[PDB]
RNA sequence: CAUUGUGAAGAGACAUAGAGGGUGUAGAAUAAGUGGGAGCUUCGGCGCCAGUGAAAUACCACUACCUUUAUAGUUUCUUU
RNA sequence: UUCUUUGUAAAGUGCCUUCGAAGAGUCGAGUUGUUUGGGAAUGCAGCUCUAAGUGGGUGGUAAAUUCCAUCUAAAGCUAAA
RNA sequence: UUGACCUCAAAUCAGGUAGGAGUACCCGCUGAACUUAAGCAUAUCAAUAAGCGGAGGAAAAGAAACCAACCGGGAUUGCCUUAGUAACGGCGAGUGAAGCGGCAAAAGCUCAAAUUUGAAAUCUGGUACCUUCGGUGCCCGAGUUGUAAUUUGGAGAGGGCA
């Protein structure tokens, strides 16, 4: 009960295990005929947890020159650089 | 929760609750709904009327028309006896009385400074 | 804002049992400690006259002296060796030029009484000679304070009607705000009465 | 309801009514017995906030006990030992003076079973609670699923082993990461912490 | 609030399409309620003020608000507790000049 | 500090009105002030363009500093 | 396998609207002592002070300001490893 | 005068319950010193031994006022690991956890705070009967200073429609 969605992914996977375990179960009426039904010990692993496929192993090479070590070294320059260029912005703003 | 629903017509308060912060705030209650309020005495009263031990508090909220009259006429008073005078019950600090022996005391030097 | 026009109108006209020089100073109240930084600065903008019978003693000797003689009161030439020790009483501003830089030995045994020298409250040796003269000699105090508070200068001429004195206050009134510091209050121009000798008294 | 009325107004409690209220009852509490039954709870909606329930076979006892420190109880102070444990005086106690309490009252009261406890009053001597028993024989708790668990034999004494609300607070027993030495239980993680786990094929 | 895609920077982390969940309810637990509302103004009403409340009243009328909210983190523990007492003591003044 | 409440007074202190007087020098006066410039006035007294002195002097427009005192709100102590 | 029909009872589910009560000598703060790996103070306890409700707690460097995230204390029960 | 109510008593009153033993393990309180530091006082030994109180077949803890800072996880407990690490420490001697990850086992919930108000619907006890770990009828009593039903924040409640 104390667990949330915020992973669309994450969300439509445990739905289709619902969906499969709702498929591959058999629910005894309550009263009468009890349908002998020759159990199995593992849900889990009749049910295994699969890693998602990140990407297919071949692809075209997609260069426009930007090194992917600029980009992060920039990233972390303007993070750290972040909160005195908003307040060089505000006393350039208050300057009159 | 009928007063603070406003469907109170009269209400009954008992004067001997034990713990009195039981009933304190039921006047100034009955005051803001406007609902009259009588403060009584005997919760053993409002018990033999209600088939209890006690009660500590009692409401009309729907009468019928044989004595709707008399409930004017009575709360008529009772609002003037409590309602009306609330505001200025409200000021006044009772208690601080001195025992026999000393007021006789005090009331004594009084007549000893009262010399002219 | 002290005045949109209001309780200030017109009641300097039909006071008019004295219609000569009405001139109402502007006296109004906020203490400080005993330092000397930031007290009594601020020559402001005020464009009014003043009609004033004040003198100056300007110094420049080129035949512009009399040039100075439409610029302003007075010529002086820096003969000083026995001019002056007890002459210089009665007076609103004064003014000097290009020969006045140097003239520390006449300057300590006259320029004490009432403390004209000039240090860092007194800028005479001027270049800028043709516009400070006409409207500026106007009262408006460049002194130093006493241990709390000097605050007075005529923000109108009993003639001067308050049709200008809606744009001179608060030209003028944002008065301490460039250098001090808020020990003083937001625009502490407050009660005040206008009354040069026969003005009513009128408050807030 | 009323109830909410009565715990906003209890909040209040420098107030001149309740302070007035507090100093008749400080009084009335001194002039009688250190533990007394009371007759009826004094702050109802407290009581019956904490589990107590106006029916047979629920009691109220009002308990004072003294305040203030636990002098160290040695000859003329004289501890014999290193200089870091010849305090006598300035120590505390580290369970509370609700707790024990509410201990002495379980031990007046041991057919009794100690629910819940709470403050009323105090002075500068004393302090005064107001204790919730409950019969675990009388048959209104025997039957009346909601309170039959505190006939089982595991809670006996809860007040003294510290299994009521202040002790477990004062043993410590909170979720979170300022709770690490006291968790499941102090000298259980001691233990759990200083055992020597030796396996057949030695990892 | 989007992710970079990379792994340092401002907003890192992966770009993830988000779902925005549904409010717990247990997030309104501070919520005032109207009959919360009415049960402690009737209370304040015939409860009256404490010794501290009152002095507070009188610091904030003649020596300003700065030395009344010294005072009240000086009695109560923090600034923001005293903040908000100094605020409501605002309040009642103006309430009472009204009444 | 709490336990610890109820009253009277007195002393303050902080707020609120009013009140008076103050050094050398010398102009025209025991001169602590201000920007201004000569006027309202029973005086033509006082100031003015006049002398001169650290300062202009009617005048405060605001008090530079008091307590020497008075009315009411707050609190800090003392006595009972 | 059999008898009683529980039950004009109870429970669940969709949409709209009005609401949504939630624990105080407690939380928190100061100080003292003890304790912890807890370090401008981890927990506990004594004394003093003592709350709020778009609030409160926590976010391992004290404090102010602006945000964000995460739970919902001061009441309670519960097998197995 | 009579009858209540509140509080407090007394009974070899009716019916019950507590003590004490054991204590390997468990929950607390209290609480050292020898020792090590090549001395010794903080420290360490040790939040240990002794002392005291209280349970069960397990106890305790437990369904977040949690961990986190991530694409977030998700009661408690225990094992492997984190880790002799972050940190503490006459920064000396020494001491020293926790999150994540894998696994064993897995289980969730309920009161207070709401007017039943067109009906205290709730319950102990006594007594008669019966199919007796209890049930039905009747009679006192408890209880409105609140026993039942309804709801527990994951929600939920009151109306309206299907
Ligand atoms: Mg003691
Ligand atoms: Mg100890
Ligand atoms: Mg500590
Ligand atoms: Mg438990
Ligand atoms: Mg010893
Ligand atoms: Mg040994
Ligand atoms: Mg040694
Ligand atoms: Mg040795
Ligand atoms: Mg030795
Ligand atoms: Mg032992
Ligand atoms: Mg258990
Ligand atoms: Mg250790």
């Amino acid at each position: 009960h104390r667990r949330q969605n915020r992973n669309q992914e994450i969300f439509d996977a445990n739905v289709q295990r619902l969906k499969e375990y709702q498929s591959k179960i058999i629910v005894f009426p309550r009263n009468g005929k009890a349908p002998e039904a020759e159990q199995v010990l593992s849900a889990a692993a009749t049910f295994p947890i699969a890693q998602p496929a990140t990407d297919v192993e071949a692809r075209a090479v997609q260069d426009n020159g930007e090194s992917a070590f600029r980009t992060l070294r920039l990233a972390r320059s303007e993070k750290k650089f972040r909160g005195i260029r908003e307040k060089r912005a505000r006393e350039k703003a208050e300057a009159e | 929760a009928l007063i603070e629903n406003k469907k109170a017509k009269l209400v009954l308060i008992a004067n001997d609750v034990d713990p009195i912060e039981l009933v304190v705030f039921l006047p100034a209650l009955c005051k803001k709904m406007g609902v009259p309020y009588a403060i009584v005495k005997g919760k053993a009263r409002l018990g033999t009327l209600v088939n209890q031990k006690t009660s500590a508090v009692a409401a009309l909220t729907e009468v019928r028309a044989e004595d709707e009259a008399a409930l004017a006429k009575l709360v008529s008073t009772i609002d003037a006896n409590f309602a009306d005078k609330y505001d200025e019950v409200k000021k006044h600090w009772g208690g601080g009385i001195l025992g026999n022996k000393a007021q006789a005391k005090m009331d004594k030097r009084a007549k000893n400074s009262d010399s002219a | 804002v002290k005045e949109l026009l209001k309780y200030s109108n017109e009641t300097k006209k039909r006071n008019f049992l004295e219609t000569v020089e009405l001139q109402v100073g502007l006296k109004n109240y906020d203490p400080q400690r005993d330092k000397r930084f930031s007290g009594s600065l601020k020559l402001p903008n005020c464009p009014r006259p003043n009609m004033s019978i004040c003198i100056f003693g300007d110094a420049f000797d080129v035949d512009r002296a009399k040039s100075c003689g439409v610029d302003a009161m007075s010529v002086d030439d820096l003969k000083k060796l026995n001019k002056n020790k007890k002459l210089i009483k009665k007076l609103s501003k004064k003014y000097n030029a290009f020969i006045a830089s140097e003239v520390l030995i006449k300057q300590v045994p006259r320029l004490l009484g009432p403390q004209l020298s000039k240090a860092g409250k007194f800028p005479t040796p001027v270049s800028h000679n043709d516009d400070l003269y006409g409207k500026v000699t106007d009262v408006r105090s460049t002194i130093k304070f006493q241990l709390k508070k000097v605050l007075c200068l005529a923000v109108a001429v009993g003639n001067v009607e308050m049709e200008e004195d809606v744009l001179v206050n608060q030209i003028l009134m944002s008065v301490n705000f460039f250098v001090s510091l808020l020990k003083k209050n937001w625009q502490n121009v407050g009660s005040l009465v206008v009354k040069s000798s026969m003005g009513p008294a009128f408050r807030l | 309801g009323a109830y909410k009325y009565l715990e906003e107004l209890q909040r209040k409690k420098q107030s001149d009514v309740l302070r007035f209220l507090q100093r008749v009852r400080v009084w009335e509490y001194r002039q009688k017995n250190v533990i007394h039954r009371a007759a009826r709870p004094t702050r109802p909606d407290k009581a019956r906030r904490l589990g107590y329930k106006a029916k047979q076979g629920f009691v109220i006892y009002r308990v004072r006990v003294r305040r203030g420190n636990r002098k160290r109880p040695v000859p003329k102070g004289a501890t014999y030992g290193k200089p870091t444990n010849q305090g006598v005086n300035e120590l505390k106690y580290q369970r509370s003076l609700r707790a024990t309490a509410e201990e002495r009252v379980g031990r007046r009261a041991a057919n009794l079973r100690v629910l819940n406890s709470y403050w009323v009053n105090q002075d500068s001597t004393y302090k005064y609670f107001e204790v919730i028993l409950v019969d675990p024989q009388h048959k209104a708790i025997r039957r009346d699923a909601r309170y039959n668990w505190i006939c089982d034999p595991v809670h006996k004494h809860r007040e003294a082993r510290g299994l009521t609300a202040t002790g477990k607070k004062s043993r410590g027993i909170n979720k979170g990461h300022k709770f690490n030495n006291t968790k499941a239980g102090r000298r259980k993680t001691w233990k759990r912490q200083n055992t020597l786990s030796l396996w057949r094929y030695r990892k | 609030t989007v992710k970079t895609g990379i792994a340092i920077g401002l907003n890192k982390g992966k770009k993830v399409t988000s779902m925005t969940p549904a409010p717990k309810i247990s997030y309104k637990k501070g919520a005032a309620s109207n009959r919360t509302k009415f049960v402690r103004s009737l209370v304040r009403e015939i409860a009256g003020l404490s010794p501290y409340e009152r002095r507070l009243i009188d610091l904030i009328r003649n020596s300003g608000e700065k030395r009344a909210r010294k005072v009240a983190k000086k009695r109560l523990g923090s600034f923001t507790r005293a903040k908000a007492k100094v605020e409501e003591m605002n309040n009642i003044i103006a309430a009472s000049r009204r009444h």
